[PDB]
């Protein structure tokens, strides 16, 4: 090496523990009246929901 | 009733927020300054009965609707295409405590508001009932939010406010903006400037061009896909906005990236003439090719055929032979017909194909790879067996299969089709590439031709725009279409009557602008280059009769000012020696490059000055640049694995750039150095401020507040308008500004306190007076008069200095020559980063996004596209920065020299550092540069004198030892040749040269001696 | 880092000049909070010979 | 000259104004000399100012006053000595035509590029957009545009380089006219 | 053509501006080459040098 500076590389202050966020809270749409109501539909009452 | 919108129709692009920055945009916007139909009630109605004469418009690229009824009389917006039970119809109406969005089927609505309110007594009486829908059998969907509690706050504004309710269908995700704009008004003021937020984006994407709005009085627009330049405010609002394309000022703004247009000329664009009613010309024959054993090995020709119904013969699903765009191929014209059909099977399509390999190819059959179509499906063994194939190259036959011993030879495609050799008889495309006469294409309307008017032609399938001249070029019997040079086709020989034509490019050229400045930019003067501009008939007469005539030059026609025969100076360039003001407007004229004159001549009289002045000036030199520093790795990667892999795929290139760039950093600091490293010791002016009448309080950095700076420096700094982000940075300048200040002070002190001798050895101290005396003798003027004029000279000095001060303060742009340097730098860096917007036909402009878009494989080449784009770009900047380096370096040594040569000593080479006989110059400091001031010894107040080239006395011819003779008619005198100073003639001030013999002009005067 | 600019519902992210995105919504409470490239620079050595 | 996708734009000054500037400089030098370099052209009789020039070269002006005529004649003959030797022998415009050809040659190179396909099927983008679907032909268009693109880019670069060389020389020329017109340096070979 | 150009950044304007730069530079070249005297001086018809 000769008398001088010579950029050899760089660095990145390494970020820690990647997270991910998104849209308000996390919920589901009405499946109780789809999977916990006491009445349902029949051979002749089922609608493609 | 038409009304002209001042400033409506403004709404933000997306969820984007900005601040104080000017950014583009584009969609169906309310175009500025258009017609709007405003009305209240064509006949008295809406208060009891319903009247009218005739009857709601459609959608022409977006819809805008609102009014001023402090009431829900504006009842419903109806979006759809048919508005019945046949297409679901979108109505959006207040629910009297809420609002609801519906898309069901029904009959019709009625008057939701009658006006008469407060009922008629203490309670309901509920007579005026109202209706919207009907027969809820087929309903698709409904929505509720609270627009009545969000949008229509028409309360406490007893009457008459002004809202707006626009609509947009931008790629289906059905977005709608809104704003309840309050503007206290009384009557007939459709003014008010604001923006809109999307209250709801119903992602329906339905058939939308009908907006039946039902309750007589309503404003309608029809938006327009124009791109506009907006400005945001940190608060998020908009201050003003323009379309990029409405007025020849709008583009000016849109491109120079400022709400302000400065003095100059800015080429924006050119113009492409809209041609008229393109032409079509094909021959007369009308017959197809053979199809006996095709539909309903050999070749055949003579087909100009409708490939529609028997190209997409439903024996396929649709005619998709790779190598075919039936979308278009019916419109092109051909020169060949090659239809090879030989017995093969048709369940081996992939087998028998380009990309051929197998015994089919070598043994039997594989025509070379040329762009081709494909064969159709059918039954032939059991719809009409023992039929055979034929190592070998194409176009080849063979009868008696000699040895290739062997195996059982034959092979059959029998009536046992169950199997992967179902029967098709292979069929082929035919196609030729312009290399010959044009003869073949399926005739459509075959229009008749026009001429001599730049209109597009699809001439015999070969297309182009321009004009059609009867080609005087006598062709030769073998010519169908020629080319002058490099794509420039010329020949136009019609395919029916065989007549030849010519083509030229129908002229066009730049359009620019010539204006004084923004605050006057009302009269945008437009321009078209070198044309007999009779194709822009929309302002010539508007500028033939504010507005005087339309004047053309050898630079083209100028619609936007007029001519005048005065002789003035050159402010703005236009072209062809006609520059720009006067009479309080814009104009054009010819240039009086000066007061046309010339001082008289004589051979007996010279013009010696009597008086003089010292004068100061300025020269501002770029010396440096932000020693930027960039890195391939992070830039293209920003911590990305695949990215760095694929960059060290590309060898050391990026490394080379980094290294060369750092090289420029090194050279530029060396520039600085060699600019100032002209003495080694450092110095401080004596506190003794005793300069014989010479003031420098603006200059000599005595201990002022800001360390040791110059008053002038302060004036300098913010007079320059002067942050790192990513991918790049600015390694700081090495030599700190302060170090420069000190260099300058010491260097500037020594020379004016030690003469020049410091460049010659020790800084031999010097008095300023004797100094200036030596300088004067240096430029040819004797120190006697300086020692006469000390006080006044110094005063003129100081006054000149103060003038330069207020000049700097009150002469803007005088730092242009350096503000420009920093400008080029910055805006360069700016576009550099801005590139990363360019996605180069990716799906994204963030490599992270697109890799997360795809699976590895295709994303690989996709990222390579990203790579190459960004790569070439940074590569470009590398070059271009290198070039600015070239120029700045030239200028640099130029500077360093300048300082070295017109400070440390006293030059004579004029113009270098002095506008005349040059005395000396003072040094200074500057953000990325340097500036110097000078003192020039400018003569003035001359006088006429009788002047003789030589004198004779006693016959002897006495020449000037050094000087010129002079006589005020009566007496003669000898004098230095840069200041009136008569002197007496004795033996010394004039030597001799023999007897007065031959020379012309020698006069009779005796010389003396005291 | 702290976010002092202000938005509207039509404002989710706001980048700044050179169109560089920095204004994250923070959808869990609707408090925008700004970001900054976690800086770094080149590196090299100094050697007299 | 102008064909398509290219142009020329007139030198802001036309020859006329140029020659006019010249004429002025000529006569002033013939008549007022140094003074106009500083401002007010202050007239001078030519013989005496040539005599000053002889001071400057290193001789007392007296030589001129005895030699002028033949000086004159020599001058005058010397004068014609050039134009004849210029009218007769051509090729004297060497560097002129050199930069000239370089430019124009280059321009035609620029356009000639357009006669290269860069592997795409087409030479005229119209042909390819026609002969198949854009949703496909886009790729050939990209090849074509990138090729012509980088080409143009090059052209820009080298044109800039010549710009730089021209430029520095021009500054040199300004200085040359400067200290070789408004006054006489002693810079030999200058 | 430009339909697919416009997904390629602004090299276009870059070179446009640079080249036009070299133009205005050459103009100012001619200037600094010649505009070195205030007025427009006229030689005298008298010719007796
Ligand atoms: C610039 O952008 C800002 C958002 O970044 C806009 O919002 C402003 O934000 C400040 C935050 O403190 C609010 O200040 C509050 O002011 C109230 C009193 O309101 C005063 O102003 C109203 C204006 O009509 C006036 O009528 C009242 O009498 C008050 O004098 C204080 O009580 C609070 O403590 C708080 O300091 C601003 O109110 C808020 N403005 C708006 C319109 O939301 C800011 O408005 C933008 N400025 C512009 C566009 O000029
Ligand atoms: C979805 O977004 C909403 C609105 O941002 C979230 O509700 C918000 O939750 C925060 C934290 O609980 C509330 O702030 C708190 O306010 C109380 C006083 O009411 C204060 O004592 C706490 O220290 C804190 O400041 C915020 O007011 C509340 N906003 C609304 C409109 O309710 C919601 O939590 C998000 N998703 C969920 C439920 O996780
Ligand atoms: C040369 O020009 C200067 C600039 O005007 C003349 O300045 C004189 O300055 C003194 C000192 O302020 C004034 O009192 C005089 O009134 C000025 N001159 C006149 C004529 O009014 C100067 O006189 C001129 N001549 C010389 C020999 O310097
Ligand atoms: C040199 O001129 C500057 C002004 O440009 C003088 O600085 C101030 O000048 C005003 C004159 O109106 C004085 O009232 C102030 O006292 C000056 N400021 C000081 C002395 O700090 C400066 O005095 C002038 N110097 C000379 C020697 O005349
Ligand atoms: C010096 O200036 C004087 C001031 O006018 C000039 O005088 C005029 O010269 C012209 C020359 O033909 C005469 O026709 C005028 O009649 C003169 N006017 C007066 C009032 O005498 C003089 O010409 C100039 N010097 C020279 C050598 O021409
Ligand atoms: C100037 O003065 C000289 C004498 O100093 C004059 O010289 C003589 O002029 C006469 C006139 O014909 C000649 O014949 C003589 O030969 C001259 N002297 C010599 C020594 O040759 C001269 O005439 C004067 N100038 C003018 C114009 O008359
Ligand atoms: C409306 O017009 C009818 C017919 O002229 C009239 O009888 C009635 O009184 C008017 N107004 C109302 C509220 O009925
Ligand atoms: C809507 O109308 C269609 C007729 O095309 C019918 O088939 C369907 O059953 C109707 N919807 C309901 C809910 O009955
Ligand atoms: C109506 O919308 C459907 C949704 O897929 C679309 O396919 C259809 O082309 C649209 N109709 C018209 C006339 O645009
Ligand atoms: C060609 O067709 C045109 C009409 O399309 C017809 O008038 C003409 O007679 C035909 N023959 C020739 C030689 O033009
Ligand atoms: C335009 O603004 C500048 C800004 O200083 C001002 O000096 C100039 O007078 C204005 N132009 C006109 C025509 O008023
Ligand atoms: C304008 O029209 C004349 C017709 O007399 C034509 O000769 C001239 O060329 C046209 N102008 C230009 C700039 O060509
Ligand atoms: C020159 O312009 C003037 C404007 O005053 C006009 O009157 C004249 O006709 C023009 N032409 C000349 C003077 O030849
Ligand atoms: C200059 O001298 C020549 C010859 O002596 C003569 O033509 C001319 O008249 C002289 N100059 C003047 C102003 O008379
Ligand atoms: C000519 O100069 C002398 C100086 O030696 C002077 O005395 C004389 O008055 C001047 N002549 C005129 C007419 O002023």
């Amino acid at each position: 090496v000769e008398k001088g500076i010579y950029q050899t590389s760089n660095f990145r202050v390494q970020p820690t523990e990647s997270i991910v966020r998104f849209p308000n809270i996390t919920n589901l749409c009405p499946f109780g009246e789809v999977f916990n109501a006491t009445r349902f539909a029949s051979v002749y009452a089922w609608n493609r929901k | 009733a038409y009304t002209n919108s001042f400033t409506r129709g403004v709404y933000y692009p997306d969820k984007v927020f900005r601040s104080s920055v000017l950014h583009s945009t584009q969609d169906l916007f309310l175009p500025f300054f258009s017609n709007v139909t405003w009305f209240h009630a064509i006949h008295v109605s809406g208060t009891n009965g319903t009247k009218r004469f005739d009857n709601v418009l459609p959608f022409n690229d977006g819809v805008y609707f609102a009014s001023t009824e402090k009431s829900n009389i504006i009842r419903g917006w109806i979006f759809g295409t048919t508005l019945d039970s046949k297409t679901q119809s979108l109505l959006i109406v207040n629910n009297a405590t809420n609002v609801v969005i519906k898309v069901c089927e029904f009959q019709f609505c009625n008057d939701p508001f009658l006006g008469v309110y407060y009922h008629k007594n203490n309670k309901s009486w509920m007579e005026s009932e109202f209706r919207v829908y009907s027969s809820a059998n087929n309903c698709t969907f409904e929505y509720v939010s609270q627009p009545f509690l969000m949008d229509l706050e028409g309360k406490q504004g007893n009457f008459k406010n002004l809202r707006e309710f626009v609509f947009k269908n931008i790629d289906g995700y059905f977005k709608i903006y809104s704003k309840h704009t309050p503007i206290n008004l009384v009557r007939d003021l459709p003014q008010g400037f604001s923006a809109l937020e999307p209250l709801v984006d119903l992602p329906i994407g339905i058939n939308i061009t009908r907006f039946q709005t039902l309750l007589a009085a309503y404003y309608v627009g029809y938006l327009q896909p124009r791109t506009f330049l907006l400005k945001y405010n940190e608060n998020g609002t908009i201050t003003d906005a323009v379309d990029c394309a409405l007025d020849p000022l709008s583009e000016t703004k849109c491109t120079l990236k400022s709400f302000t247009v400065e003095k100059g000329i800015y080429q924006t664009s050119n113009f492409r003439v809209q041609p008229t009613e393109s032409i079509v010309r094909f021959p007369n024959i009308t017959n197809l090719c053979p199809f006996g054993e095709v539909f309903n090995r050999k070749r055949i020709s003579n087909c100009v055929a409708d490939y529609s119904v028997l190209y997409n013969s439903a024996s396929f699903s649709t005619f998709k032979c790779y190598g075919v765009s039936p979308t278009k191929l019916n419109d092109l014209c051909f020169t060949n017909v090659y239809a090879d059909s030989f017995v093969i099977r048709g369940d081996e399509v992939r087998q028998i194909a380009p990309g051929q390999t197998g015994k089919i190819a070598d043994y039997n059959y594989k025509l070379p790879d040329d762009f081709t179509g494909c064969v159709i499906a059918w039954n032939s063994n059991n719809l009409d067996y023992n039929y055979l194939y034929r190592n070998l190259k194409p176009f080849e036959r063979d009868i008696s299969t000699e040895i290739y011993n062997c195996y059982f030879p034959l092979q059959s495609y029998g009536f046992q089709p169950t199997v992967g050799y179902q029967p098709y008889r292979v069929v082929v495309l035919s196609f030729e590439l312009l290399h010959a006469p044009a003869t073949v294409c399926g005739p459509k309307k075959s229009t008749n031709l026009v001429k001599n008017k730049c209109v597009n032609f699809n001439f015999n399938g070969l297309t182009g725009t321009g004009v059609l001249t009867e080609s005087n070029k006598k062709f030769l019997p073998f010519q169908q279409f020629g080319r002058d040079i490099a794509d420039t086709t010329d020949a136009v020989r019609d395919p029916q009557t065989l007549e030849i034509l010519d083509i030229t490019p129908c002229s066009f050229g730049g359009v620019s602008v010539i204006t004084p400045g923004t605050n006057t930019s009302n009269q945008v003067a437009v321009l078209y280059q070198d044309v007999n501009c009779t194709e822009v008939p929309v302002a010539i007469h508007a500028d033939q009769l504010t507005g005087s005539n339309v004047f053309q030059t050898r630079a083209g026609c100028l619609i936007g000012a007029e001519h005048v025969n005065n002789s003035y100076e050159c402010d703005i360039p236009i072209g062809a020696g006609i520059c720009a003001v006067a009479s309080q407007s814009i104009i054009a004229y010819t240039m009086s490059l000066g007061a046309e004159n010339s001082v008289a001549y004589s051979n007996n009289s010279i013009a010696i000055p009597t008086n003089f002045t010292i004068s100061v000036t300025t020269e501002i030199l770029p010396v440096s640049m932000t020693k930027t520093s960039v890195d391939c790795t992070m830039y293209i990667c920003g911590d990305s694995t695949e990215c760095s892999n694929l960059l060290l795929q590309y060898g050391s290139f990026c490394t080379q750039l980094n290294r060369a760039l750092t090289g420029i950093a090194v050279e530029q600091d060396k520039n600085t150095q060699e600019v100032f490293a002209q003495v080694k010791q450092i110095y401080k002016t004596p506190p003794i401020k005793d300069f014989g009448g010479f003031n420098f309080s603006q200059i000599l950095p005595d201990p002022s507040k800001p360390s040791k700076r110059s008053f002038i420096e302060d004036l300098l700094f913010n007079k320059v308008t002067l942050q790192k982000f990513n991918g790049l940075t600015v390694l700081p300048p090495l030599l700190t500004d302060e170090m420069i200040a000190q260099y300058t002070s010491a260097l500037l002190a020594g020379t004016i306190t030690s003469g020049w001798t410091f460049g010659a050895g020790a800084a031999l101290q010097i008095p300023f007076a004797m100094q200036m005396a030596y300088r004067f003798n240096g430029i040819g003027v004797t120190q006697n008069v300086l020692y006469e004029n000390q006080k006044l000279i110094a005063n003129q000095f100081n006054s000149a200095i103060g003038k330069i001060q207020d000049s700097l303060s009150s002469t803007a742009s005088a730092l242009g020559k350096l503000q420009d340097v920093v400008n080029q730098n910055a805006q360069a860096l700016n576009t550099l980063v801005k590139q990363l917007s360019s996605n180069f036909g990716a799906i994204s402009s963030v490599l992270n996004d697109i890799l997360s878009r795809l699976d590895p494989p295709e994303a690989e080449v996709q990222i390579d596209r990203l790579i190459t784009g960004r790569l070439q770009s940074l590569q470009t900047y590398v070059t271009q920065q290198l070039i600015r380096a070239a120029e700045i370096r030239a200028s640099a040594n130029l500077a360093a020299t300048k300082m070295s040569e017109c400070v440390l000593g006293q030059s004579k080479r004029v113009d270098f550092c002095g506008k005349g006989y040059h005395l000396m110059s003072f040094p200074q400091s500057a953000p990325h540069g340097v500036v110097f001031l000078h003192v020039t010894y400018v003569p003035a107040q001359e006088k006429n004198f009788t002047t003789a080239p030589a004198i004779c006395h006693d016959g002897k011819a006495h020449f000037p030892r050094e000087g010129v003779f002079v006589s005020n008619g009566t007496h003669w005198f000898v004098t230095q040749r840069n200041f009136y100073e008569p002197q007496i003639i004795t033996t010394d001030n004039t030597f001799v040269s023999g007897n007065c013999d031959v020379v012309i002009g020698i006069v009779n005067n005796t010389v003396y001696d005291p």
